[PDB]
């Protein structure tokens, strides 16, 4: 379980190229066929292509000098089509799927995947960020009661 | 709720475009705004302008 | 990969209360 490493080359490698290809496939748009078409898929696509790549934009911040250098540096240009072509794909395809759900129907799928998508990451990037808010907190509850024991 | 709130408040047309028809089209996306909300929290129950 | 196991359906499934475009198998956001 401490040898995750071919895992982390065929996954970022692939998460470089295949989310440089989700930067237009999960990435849909143009107009709207169901909002990307089918935002749930698409859109919620690159937000699972951005929590696997949320090992390169949530766990790049766990990942701090885990073991090695490279990790987070030849990584990261894995993480140029990989991160922020799947973060921002979710957020082209989220402001599109919003945008989209702006659009006077707005539909009876194409909001309904979109904002599906919209509330699986948007409540789960809410349940997520409040468990790194409470890494801090449940560390301000548990390194504060070790750094400021008082000891 | 800022794209009906920024389509509500785009569609002011501050002039009024007769001397008030600000809320003409503005409420007329507030009324897109009750559609997109209750349409969206049909579709969405967590997050996405549930009202 | 970018699915990513699973972006299309079961990441779409973290609340997924849109029945149906489907575009995302089930079920719910909370269980608390």
């Amino acid at each position: 379980v401490n040898t995750t490493s071919s895992i982390y080359d065929r996954i970022y490698n692939f998460v470089a190229l295949m989310e440089h290809i989700e930067r237009l496939l999960v990435a849909e748009l143009a107009e709207d066929a169901l909002e990307t078409g089918c935002p749930h898929l698409l859109e919620i696509h690159f937000l699972l292509t951005s929590a696997r790549d949320f090992q390169e934009q949530v766990v790049v911040m766990a990942k701090e000098a885990t073991e090695d250098a490279q990790r987070t540096v030849m990584k990261l240009f894995s993480r140029l089509s990989g991160i922020i072509s799947k973060f921002d794909k979710l957020l082209d395809g989220l402001t599109y799927d919003i945008v989209e759900m702006a659009r006077a129907e707005q539909i009876s799928l194409a909001i309904r995947l979109f904002k599906i998508y919209d509330l699986e990451e948007r409540e789960d990037l809410r349940i997520e960020a409040i468990r790194n808010i409470i890494k801090k907190k449940e560390i301000e509850i548990e390194k504060s009661s070790i750094k400021k024991l008082p000891n | 709720n800022s794209i009906s709130e920024m389509f509500g408040e785009m569609r002011e047309k501050y002039v009024g475009d007769q001397k008030f028809d600000v809320l003409d089209n503005m409420d007329w996306i507030f009324n897109e705004l009750i559609i997109v909300k209750e349409h969206i929290a049909n579709c969405c129950p967590p997050h996405w302008n549930i009202f | 990969m970018d699915r990513f196991q699973i972006g299309d359906e079961q990441l779409l499934r973290f609340y997924q209360l849109k029945t149906i475009n489907p575009t995302h198998s089930w079920a719910q956001d909370s269980s608390k």
